[PDB]
């Protein structure tokens, strides 16, 4: 299964309400998870089963779903969200990571 | 403190012998799941394959029948790979994970998720 | 004779033994130190007797 | 049927002291029958639903508690009125 991610660079400012789209091919409704990865450390959970919060990371965050598609979508930015985020489908095996996307000023 | 010891890195020559550390230590490990996730360096990532360090049951994908042998002893409770033949497609930063528990952490927190804490992570250039 | 039992038999000779009129004591066995472990499957632990 | 809908995650009960009054919510940790951090642990159990996983298979149930206690109607059927 495929998960693209658009777009691959997201060139956002302070403050902008930017979302990213991963969508997915068939039923993964139930369980499906977010991570976040700092460069050079290890990917944190985000969003478990793509409805719940997971403990560690800023409430700001937060992640949406619509049937097969998926969104990340950050309302109040951080001047310290500039970063990158992936994905990760756990309802069936196997599970597939997202593609990655590069914030540049 | 739930911890999970990675061995450091490692370069080889293709044919040799393997063995990989992962030492989880500051929890239960008979209780919780053992995920597999490997991450190749710069690029994608992929299911390398998956064992039940709870009684060695072994269920690899079928793309990965074979090439990689976990094994995890009790004693010093620390989680190996085995290799018979390194090839150089898995030459990678490899990320050995337990399982996340957020619903009654303590009723079983088996067969829960495949992230909850990492070490420093080793990258098996295999 | 056999819950507090000496000596036992192989895995390919056990033998049906049909004991009649009994008592069948199980707060011993429920409470043993003697036997490391109690894993019951058929009913209850608790409501043996 | 929920099996294709709806892994260990769910929890029912071993051990209680009786059997609880209709529509009872009653949540415990721990307290086992005899063998608290002892061989006396968590009662509930999980059951053995997986994703790589007919009876053994999951399903999902929902009850819909009807009350016709005499009270202001709420929650009407789809029922067109006319002029009495
Ligand atoms: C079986 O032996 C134990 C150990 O001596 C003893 O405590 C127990 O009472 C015996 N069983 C019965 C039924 O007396």
């Amino acid at each position: 299964i495929q998960m693209t991610q658009s777009p691959s660079t997201l060139s956002a400012s302070v403050g902008d309400r930017v979302t990213i789209t991963c969508r997915a091919s068939q039923s993964i409704s139930y369980w499906l998870a977010w991570y976040q990865q700092k460069p050079g450390k290890a990917p944190k959970l985000l969003i478990y089963q793509a409805s719940s919060l997971e403990s560690g990371v800023p409430s700001r965050f937060s992640g949406s779903e619509s049937g097969t598609e998926f969104t990340l979508t950050i309302s109040s930015l951080q001047p310290d969200d500039f970063a990158t985020y992936y994905c990760q489908q756990y309802n069936s095996y196997p599970y597939t990571f997202g593609q990655g996307t590069k914030l540049e000023i | 403190q739930v911890q999970l010891q990675q061995s450091g890195a490692e370069v080889k020559k293709p044919g040799e012998s393997l063995k990989i550390s992962c030492k989880g230590s500051g929890y239960s490990f008979t209780s919780y799941w053992i995920g597999w996730v490997r991450q190749m360096p710069g690029k994608g990532l992929e299911w390398m394959g998956i064992i039940y360090p709870g009684d060695s049951d072994t269920r690899y994908s079928p793309s990965f029948q074979g090439q990689v042998t976990i094994s995890a002893d009790k004693s010093i409770s620390t989680a190996y790979m085995q290799w018979s033949s390194l090839k150089a497609s898995d030459t990678a930063m490899y990320y050995c994970a337990r399982s996340f528990r957020d619903d009654p952490r303590i009723a079983v927190a088996g067969p829960a998720d495949a992230f909850d804490i990492w070490g420093q992570g080793t990258m098996v250039t295999v | 004779e056999v819950f507090n039992a000496t000596r036992f038999a192989s895995v390919y000779a056990w033998n049906r033994k049909r004991i009649s009129n009994c008592v069948a004591d199980y707060s011993v066995l429920y409470n043993s130190a003697s036997f490391s472990t109690f894993k019951c499957y058929g009913v209850s632990p608790t409501k043996l007797n | 049927n929920s099996n294709n809908l709806d892994n260990y995650n769910y929890l029912y009960r071993l051990f209680r002291k009786s059997n609880l009054k209709p529509f009872e919510r009653d949540i415990s940790t721990e307290i086992y029958q005899a063998g608290e951090g002892f061989n006396c642990y968590f009662p509930l159990q999980s059951y053995g639903f997986q994703p790589t996983n007919v009876g053994y298979q999951p399903y999902r149930v929902v009850v819909l508690s009807f009350e016709l206690l005499h009270a202001p109607a709420t929650v009407c059927g789809p029922k067109k009125s006319t002029n009495l």
